[PDB]
């Protein structure tokens, strides 16, 4: 779930 | 918590570069045109040199050294000035360790440099924020993955290094550490959002895995020797932030026990996060007031959650301890990366200075 939130955020 | 302290990199100092001669000489030949019709754009170039070389160290001075980048890939495109080319001229730079100057008879040398000052700058922006605000860590977070994206390009496009400070051993230094710098911006994020404790275990144990890298180029004889006193300052943090997230890494595997309703797993990954938070207090001997607060914080969670725990378990649960060896580790979670570098984007290249000459 969450790590498809932090992927976009990384970038 | 507090925030750790970052690592960031010094920007070379240029020399000389005298292009106008050269260029000049090239389009009466090769061109058939008069020299002084391009007085006007040698100017823009030569002014963006000594603004891209005398930058501002702000987030424009990376459109800067960008702009003047992409303009070198332009004019090299139009005149040959690389290594053994017609109109080549003497590119001379400082080297960061030695202070002594270098010169190449090479407009790659030039760009080699440029890129190198784009990714040093970056690590400046990146560690110059207090990272409280999350748009903070945000900007640290993409500013170390420019830098290690510059360093990374660096490392490919130029394989044969012009300097010793841009061999690839020192350049994959600079891009594992900035990048375990930009996953422990990331780390940041994920404990300020409360997302689920196993995950932000493997985003800390990726923040192990890359200073593991840092640490292990740092202590190649190869590179302490060049570095000097720098690789014993940058390693004594690397050392101790090793420990510290494989402590932060265990405290959350803990808490996914608790979450799993295995008390006695928890007790075994408290201690465990304890005993390597220790180790770091003890490796952080002499280290700002900026590391001590961030292990002092650190400490209060892990010691009260680890007597919490074992408290629980001696008296209510009486669930089996197990030794840390019998329980698999946890696999990092990379999810920053080297961001790529495009030289010639229109965009924050504009206009080809020299479009006029074909």
């Amino acid at each position: 779930e969450a790590l498809k939130q932090l992927a976009e955020w990384v970038s | 918590v507090p925030r750790m302290p970052m690592i960031w990199l010094d920007l070379k100092e240029a020399g000389d570069f005298h292009f106008q001669p050269a260029v000049k000489k090239f389009v009466l030949k090769n061109y058939g045109e008069n020299p002084e019709a391009y007085n006007e754009e040698l100017k823009k170039l030569e002014l963006l040199r000594q603004n891209a070389v005398r930058v501002p160290r702000d987030f424009e001075g990376c459109s800067v050294l960008r702009k003047y980048l992409g303009q070198l890939h332009y004019l090299q495109s139009r005149v040959p000035m690389g290594s053994g080319q017609e109109a080549a001229v003497p590119v001379t730079w400082t080297e960061i360790f030695s202070g002594k100057s270098v010169a190449h008879e090479d407009i790659k040398y030039e760009q080699a440099c440029i890129l190198y000052n784009l990714g040093a700058l970056h690590s400046m922006l990146g560690a110059m924020d207090k990272r409280v605000s999350e748009e903070g860590m945000k900007v640290s977070c993409t500013h170390f993955q420019c830098a290690a994206g510059a360093f990374a390009y660096l490392r490919e496009h130029f394989p044969q290094a012009y300097s010793v400070d841009m061999s690839r051993q020192i350049l994959t230094l600079n891009v594992n550490l900035m990048l375990g710098q930009a996953q422990e911006c990331l780390l940041e994020k994920s404990m300020l959002d409360n997302r689920k404790s196993f995950l932000v275990a493997r985003i800390s144990a990726q923040v192990v895995d890359y200073y593991k890298e840092a640490c292990r180029a740092l202590e190649n004889p190869d590179t302490a020797s060049l570095l000097g006193r720098i690789q014993k300052d940058w390693k004594k943090l690397v050392q101790m932030k090793i420990y510290y997230f494989a402590a932060v890494a265990h405290l959350h595997m803990g808490k996914q026990a608790e979450e799993q309703q295995k008390f006695g797993e928890r007790v075994a990954y408290f201690q465990s996060a304890l005993d390597k938070l220790n180790e770091a207090i003890k490796l952080a001997k002499g280290q700002p007031d900026t590391v001590q607060d961030a292990l002092r914080f650190t400490m209060d969670v892990i010691g009260g959650k680890y007597n919490s725990a074992k408290k629980d378990n001696d008296f209510i649960y009486h669930e089996a301890v197990p030794a840390l060896d019998t329980l698999q580790p946890v696999k990092g979670a990379p999810l920053v990366k080297p961001l790529p570098v495009n030289p010639t984007d229109p965009a924050v290249t504009g206009p080809d200075i020299f479009a006029k000459l074909v």
